RNA sequence: CGCCGUUAGUUGCCAGCGGUUCGGCCGGGCACUCUAACGGGACUGCCCGCGAAAGCGGGAGGAAGGAGGGGACGACGUCUGGUCAGCAUGGCCCUUACGGCCUGGGCGACACACGUGCUACAAUGCCCACUACAAAGCGAUGCCACCCGGCAACGGGGAGCUAAUCGCAAAAAGGUGGGCCCAGUUCGGAUUGGGGUCUGCAACCCGACCCCAUGAAGCCGGAAUCGCUAGUAAUCGCGGAUCAGCCAUGCC
């Protein structure tokens, strides 16, 4: 059904389904099911309208999820770019932030390789 | 009453005790068929028996330690053929030509420096 | 290394996290087997001289 | 770049250890250091005695020390003199009540270390390298020995392009553990750099 | 093999059919030295052979194997020019192995969700002369010989 | 109890530690529990053969520490004055804790 | 991921120097080399010259900056 | 796989312990 | 390392008896396994065939047969090979700095390129639960059983070990049950937000581990190219050196 704000999981197990929501996955599913009282195993189709409700009125009113998360997280980063902060510069620049190496391997944070040339004579090794 | 053989395979040592009986084997305080549970080998550790006519004419209790159950399996396979020679020693006529009394001296090879895995040498670049 | 830098000898190092072994023999700071107090080479050299007891070459 | 140490190679057999004790992990470290400290002293103030090996046994505070010299005059001194100063020179550093037995070397030219030094001593004095060596070997051969070999490294004759000089007679079966092949090395500090001197002496099988 | 000739290893016979042409097949099904997995795959495959046909699996197995091994293949060679695909015989020990291998590879091409089922259906289909695997055999033999022109390197 | 565990670096020299330490209360004296082996502890050092680079040569050393048990059952004190005051080997150690 | 449990470290060379300036006026530029000291409420308002390994730096210290360390605001190496 | 730290086997590789691989 | 023997029983067990809190737990044995010492065994010795002889081929007996398997062991010399930065050492050079002490930063930078690796792209698989079977090691300014607190890292208590006796210690693939349904997924675990624990005077630059959220690339890799002949490759985990901690996926 429509468990969390503007979101809709279906037709696989409920615990796996709620993963499809933003601030939720396994860990928060195993919990919000045990605490809500629904068997984790049933397909989403087989949930009592009453059950979906006990789930939805819990999951929403107990956790920062979806947009409310991914917009505050984005603002949680603007804060670092707001002040002087290193990670802020490191966010502006677009490089690692967890103090990794950048000479090889920042490919995920940078994006695909922007290849350039060499010099005159040198090893083309 | 008693009959005995040792048996070894990759530092795995079985202790075999043959006794007149019904075929009910017991390894480490357990049924032979529920200690080697699911291992499709296992039934292969008795091959000296079903090849000199034994099996259910005999019973066997067994101490085993060191290694992993397949070595433990082969070390039994030996230990029985040994105890079975401590019986009628003529058990060799049609027992030795089949192997059984041999001791597979194949052992894990030493890890050597400059290689990853004794023989697996490190790969390289520009020759 | 520099004879000056030989001062792990310097008993008080303010805090232990500045304390660092050197080879008692050659002063190397970089392969000091705790047991012996020797570095990689000093270890091998003395071993061959037979000056550190009960140490053979291992073969297995 | 080849060749292991003919002593260290044979250590289990033919040739035994120089230091000779036992010690837990909390001990060995500074204990062994001491042993070397004693060896270090036992060459500065003991050079001219012509010393081969400094054995060092040990029980709990019965640190042996058993200096092997060819000329046990200079070790003992005039009367029993020099060996009194040194026994209490080993007490200044090692607080562990030491001995200092001294066993003479019967035939110095059958112990490689000594041989090796005589050759090095000759060269530090300016001398005939290529001759000195063949001499040094003949001595080790006229003194018995089933064979012997001596090597001086390079900058031979105060030269320019380092060399390596040879000379070897009889058998020197470097690959066999049933050997007994003394090995000694002497430095030879000269006017123009060092020169390594190795000596080998084969004396009998089993 | 510069020096000697190398003997084929004599593999310990089966535990259920007592056949060495089986542990042969079982080794090839094996990966990363997990032999128990392999047996559990194959003996299971035998149980599915028995379901979808009254025939003993061991005569079904051997049937497909014989049906797969090639009588000819090609082997590149040169003196000059370019690599000439030379047709030639397939010496029995190799027919044995080429068949076993292709069988397994072909088996693992199938869409069948699990192995054993894959093995069964591939073991079956090959007995019936169809099912890719025999693709290799035929498309080997057909592609060899089609270079008859270069068969004058008999060996 | 008369704990007497012997440990050094040489095994030839741990016979000059169990033989006379039994040949004292062996057939004349008491009984003795016989010199029992006890597994040894070896320590490997793996030094790189040259100074400077050549990552792949190395050379292995070891420092084997051999053991024995003994334990003199039924302790008359006459053997003791003979046992506690008779020794021979240098590089050996004794532990005594009844 | 943060890290410090209890004893939220703030080096003391300027821990009292910051609050000795909270007895009168906020003195302009009170340089340190302890880029390791955490910012703490009594630091709000001042201006700390943190070293680079090369230069001290005018770090005007606001309200958002608190959990952090000064070094986070005095960038070391310099880039293309 | 051995990469995920929220797995049993990802924790055996790490040689560590946690919610995902308790120490008995 | 592989077979057997003698010596040795605070490790060993329905071998064989007594008790059982059914735990070798206890009395008690040293047979067996094992631990670590000393031996025996193997040499083409025996057999058939070819050979002038060495030797070659098969066969027997045997744990093993032709070098049974793996080490350690590197000839005269070669590359004016590497190392003045481990250490020596000739010469040359600096001597209010080319020496010395500090605090801080850098060796961890990032348009890019290569080497060696790790984790993958999955069903011969991933997850969870339960249940087996190792070897080699390390350990008192230590390893930490066990009991509490905590989702956990870990914190507070606390037994035994100076170690075949106590602990690290869980081996893991495996086996039994359960789940997942072909999907960028219950594959993969990068990245980033947040909260914590720990070691250290101190974790911003720049530590490891835990938990929550995130869940990127990756559907087996162009031209090229590497390793391995048998307990090998392949795969699975376990330990050690260095070391407060750790960037180890490295090494042994
Ligand atoms: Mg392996
Ligand atoms: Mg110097
Ligand atoms: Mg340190
Ligand atoms: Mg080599
Ligand atoms: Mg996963
Ligand atoms: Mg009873
Ligand atoms: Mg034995
Ligand atoms: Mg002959
Ligand atoms: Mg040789
Ligand atoms: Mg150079
Ligand atoms: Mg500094
Ligand atoms: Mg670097
Ligand atoms: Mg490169
Ligand atoms: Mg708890
Ligand atoms: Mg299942
Ligand atoms: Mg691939
Ligand atoms: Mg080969
Ligand atoms: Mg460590
Ligand atoms: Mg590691
Ligand atoms: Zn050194």
């Amino acid at each position: 059904a429509r468990i969390a704000g503007v979101e809709i999981p279906r037709n696989k197990r409920v615990d796996v389904a709620l993963t499809y929501i933003y601030g939720i996955g396994k860990a928060r599913a195993k919990e919000a099911l045990e605490k809500t009282g629904i068997n984790p195993a049933t397909r989403v189709k087989d949930l009592t309208e009453a059950e979906v409700v006990r789930l939805r009125e819990y999951v929403e009113n107990t956790w920062k999820l979806e947009g409310e998360l991914r917009a505050e997280v984005a603002a949680n980063i603007k804060r670092l770019m707001d002040i002087g902060c290193y990670r802020g510069l490191r966010h502006r620049r677009g490089l690692p932030v967890r103090g990794q190496r950048t000479r090889t391997n920042a490919r995920t944070r940078k994006g695909p390789r922007k290849t350039v040339a060499g010099k005159k004579k040198a090893p083309r090794k | 009453e008693q009959y005995y053989g040792t048996g070894r395979r990759k530092e795995a040592v079985a202790r075999v005790f043959l006794r007149p009986g019904n075929g009910k084997v017991t390894v480490n305080g357990q049924d032979f068929n529920e200690y080697f549970q699911g291992l499709v080998r296992a039934v292969a550790a008795l091959e000296p028996l079903r090849a000199v006519d034994a099996l259910g004419r005999f019973d066997a209790y067994i101490t085993v330690r060191g290694g992993g159950k397949s070595g433990q399996i082969d070390a039994i396979k030996l230990g029985i053929a040994r105890a079975l020679v401590q019986y009628n020693p003529d058990y060799r006529a049609k027992l030795k030509p089949l192997g059984f009394l041999t001791r597979d001296a194949r052992v894990v090879e030493r890890k050597k420096y400059g290689k990853h895995k004794a023989r697996r040498a490190p790969q390289y670049s520009k020759r | 290394a520099r004879k000056a830098l030989i001062e792990k000898a310097k008993r008080t190092p303010k805090f232990k996290v500045r304390a660092y072994t050197r080879c008692v023999r050659c002063g190397r700071a970089r392969s000091v087997y705790r047991f012996f107090g020797l570095c990689r080479i000093c270890l091998r050299e003395l071993a061959h001289k037979g000056q550190l007891p009960g140490v053979r070459k291992a073969s297995w | 770049g080849n060749k292991i140490h003919p002593i260290g190679f044979r250590l289990g057999i033919t040739r035994d250890w120089e230091s000779r004790w036992y010690a837990g992990k909390k001990q060995y470290r500074h204990l062994l250091l001491e042993d070397q400290r004693i060896r270090g002293l036992l060459e500065k103030e003991l050079y001219s005695a012509g010393l081969a090996r400094v054995d060092i046994e040990r029980a709990a505070d019965n640190v042996a020390v058993t200096v092997h010299v060819a000329k046990p005059g200079v070790v003992i001194g005039r009367g029993g003199e020099r060996i009194r100063v040194l026994r209490e020179e080993l007490a200044k550093l090692t607080g562990k009540n030491v001995a200092l037995n001294v066993q003479e070397v019967q035939n110095p030219n059958l112990s490689a270390p000594l041989v090796a030094q005589r050759v090095a001593e000759q060269i530090e004095r300016r001398f005939a390298v290529r001759r000195a060596i063949k001499q040094a070997v003949q001595r080790v051969m006229e003194s018995g020995a089933k064979g012997a070999k001596v090597i001086v490294s390079g900058r031979i004759g105060g030269a320019e392009q380092a060399r390596t000089e040879w000379a070897a007679q009889g058998r020197v079966p470097l690959h066999t553990l049933r050997a007994n092949i003394d090995y000694g090395f002497a430095l030879a500090r000269t006017t123009y750099g060092v020169l390594g001197v190795k000596a080998y002496i084969f004396l009998g099988e089993v | 093999a510069r020096r000697r000739r190398a003997e084929v290893r004599q593999l310990q016979p089966d535990l259920v059919y007592g056949d060495v042409l089986v542990t042969a097949f079982i080794n090839k099904i094996m990966r990363d030295g997990k032999k128990n997995l392999a047996a559990r795959i194959f003996y299971d495959a035998c149980k599915i052979i028995q379901e979808k046909t009254g025939q003993e699996p061991l005569k079904v197995f051997k049937q497909a194997v014989e049906n797969v091994k090639p009588r000819m293949e090609v082997r590149s060679r040169r003196v000059g020019g370019a690599n000439y695909q030379v047709p030639m015989e397939v010496s029995p020990r190799r027919q044995q192995s080429l068949a076993l291998r292709w069988l397994v590879q072909a088996a693992n091409q199938r869409p069948e969700r699990r192995a054993a089922v894959r093995i069964a259906h591939e073991l079956m289909d090959a007995a019936e002369g169809k099912g890719g695997a025999v693709k290799k055999k035929e498309d080997v033999e057909r592609m060899a010989e089609a270079n008859r022109a270069y068969a004058h390197y008999r060996w | 109890k008369i704990r007497i565990k012997l440990r050094g670096f040489d095994h030839k020299t741990l016979d000059a530690s169990a033989q006379k330490i039994v040949e004292a209360a062996r057939r004349s004296g008491a009984q003795v529990s016989g010199p029992i082996p006890l597994p040894t502890r070896v320590r490997r050092f793996t030094v790189i053969r040259g100074p400077f680079k050549h990552k792949d040569s190395r050379e292995h050393f070891e420092l084997r520490t051999h053991n024995r048990l003994v334990d003199i059952i039924n302790p008359n004190r006459k053997t003791i004055e003979q046992l506690m005051t008779l020794d021979l080997p240098t590089g050996v150690e004794i532990e005594i804790k009844t | 991921p943060r890290s410090l449990k209890k004893g939220v470290f703030v080096d003391d060379h300027l821990l009292e120097k910051v609050l000795e300036l909270n007895a009168k006026g906020e003195k302009r530029l009170i340089k340190t080399w302890s880029r390791r000291s955490t910012i703490v409420p009594e630091m709000v308002g001042h201006t700390i010259a943190v070293y680079n390994g090369k230069q001290h730096v005018p770090v005007y210290i606001t309200e958002n900056m608190v959990g952090h360390k000064l070094g986070e605001f005095a960038p070391t190496r310099t880039y293309r | 796989g051995k990469g995920d730290r929220r797995t049993r086997r990802g924790k055996i590789w790490r040689g560590t312990y946690g919610k995902y691989r308790p120490r008995k």
